């Protein structure tokens, strides 16, 4: 089998222990908990994965010509839309970034 | 200026994304509207899937292929989209979408 | 047990109100329904007029008829509500409600 | 003219200065500050009428025949739609209480 060069961990994340993000735009936004569909409500989560910070590969990647490189394992970001307020008390669809990814850097020697 | 990755990658907004795999592993269709709060708003993601397979061609870039066998595959997450199946059950649905682009090692 | 009011009073929900005056002084149209946020909602309101003019027959109860005249009339207060005139310009205006009964005061 | 038989004074009220108000069940409820309607947001705010409590009126009615009867002002209020948010966070239309006159009790003495 495979095996990752950078060691991530996933996570179900509730808006209601997030409760703050990013949007596209910069500014911060409070996450709602709930939002109304058709029936009732929809309890707001998000799914997000990040660099295991007791993973292997906590000081650099796995698998890396150390001759030539410095390497390292980072939490990337993706853009989702969820249910939130910005800082005006707006209440709207807004993209935040949430973690999704946990991936590999290099730097030359 | 001197980072580098080991795998490069291209992020883009999917507008029109009709068909997906749930959490499930069920085939549903994504709507392409969320009507409801009666706007009615259109449902897009961004995407971010792998350039190719190789940057350098013995796989991903900054490997020790002296002793490993490296692939950068598009490795998904799981967002929810409103979805139906089989034109019926209309509902959010846990999808997945192509979020990054990562490398994948074998032994030797 | 011995409290009294100086006027009696009625309190309804009205579901079927079409015509209000608002806070210009013009008669608008009330709209049936609420249908953004695509519910849709109908659009009631909790309302409370004078049972009639006069409890006792002088005027108002508890009033010293001795020196002063009273009458119960009905007060209103505003409450937004999504209307129209003449049928365009659809939008939230402040409009006249009964919202409760008072006495009215006057000397001699 | 005419004359109350009590002082009332009326008020422009945010839902801002609010913040909380209770429903047509009992439940404390918050009061959101902007509601999304077709164009855009809608600032919620609420004409309110109470006791003045600097009206010639504070210890008892005008008018009252005091022989037979003791009387007071007092705040009554009604209900009006709002939108609101509960406390298991569901975001809705709700009937809440807010002060729409000052009306005269009387108890005999």
């Amino acid at each position: 089998g495979q095996l990752s060069v950078c060691d991530s961990i996933s996570e179900w994340v509730t808006a209601a222990d997030k409760k703050t993000a990013v949007d596209m735009s910069g500014g911060t936004v409070t996450v709602l908990e709930k939002v109304p569909v058709s029936k009732g409500q929809l309890k707001q989560y998000f799914y997000e994965t990040k660099c295991n910070p007791m993973g292997y590969t906590k000081e650099g990647c796995r698998g890396i010509d150390k001759r030539h490189w410095n390497s390292q394992c980072r939490t990337t970001q993706s853009y989702v839309r969820a249910l939130t307020m910005d800082s005006k008390k707006r209440i709207g669809w807004r993209f935040i970034r949430i973690d999704t990814s946990c991936v590999c850097t290099l730097t030359i020697k | 200026r001197g980072e580098v990755s080991v795998c490069d990658s291209e992020s883009l907004w999917v507008t029109d994304k009709s068909s997906a795999i749930d959490i499930r592993g069920h085939q549903v269709t994504v709507l392409g509207e969320i009507k409801t709060q009666n706007s009615p708003v259109k449902q897009y993601f961004y995407e971010t899937r792998c350039k190719e397979a190789r940057p350098v061609k013995n796989g991903c870039r900054g490997i020790d292929d002296k002793h490993w066998n490296s692939q950068c595959k598009t490795s998904q997450t799981y967002v929810r989209a409103l979805t139906s199946e089989n034109n019926k059950l209309v509902g959010w649905r846990w999808i997945r979408i192509d979020t990054s682009c990562v490398c994948a090692l074998s032994r030797k």
